[PDB]
């Protein structure tokens, strides 16, 4: 039947829209997780090198 | 006479027939919600009752 095929089309269209929305969501999720992890790694070179340099400052002064 | 509205709807759709029990012919028409409600209004304009 026509509406046999049309309800099959509706199920396929809702599944395809569902998975496209899920693709956009998963891409934004891996984007935000990678941005947070790289903000971590960018902050850690500051948080470690500043400690190392201040240690050499006070060691040289001592 | 009632299937003119079904042909006015989607023709290869809308399973619409009368099986048996000739005291009153059980004209059942099944398509959808909204378009079937519009076609049911058109059939009641042609003369029909749920």
């Amino acid at each position: 039947s026509k509406l046999e095929a049309i309800l099959s089309q509706e199920v396929e269209a809702e599944i395809q829209a569902l998975l496209q929305e899920a693709e956009a969501k998963a891409e934004a999720v891996k984007r935000e997780a990678e941005e947070k992890a790289k903000a971590l790694l960018q902050a850690r070179e500051r948080a470690l090198e500043a400690q190392y340099r201040a240690a050499l400052r006070r060691a040289e002064s001592a | 006479l009632v299937e003119e509205a079904l042909r006015k709807a989607l023709e290869d759709r809308y399973l619409l027939a009368h099986e048996a029990y000739a005291g009153g012919v059980a004209a059942l028409v099944v398509v959808h919600r909204k378009e079937v409600d519009q076609a049911k209004a058109a059939l009641s304009r042609a003369g029909v009752a749920e």
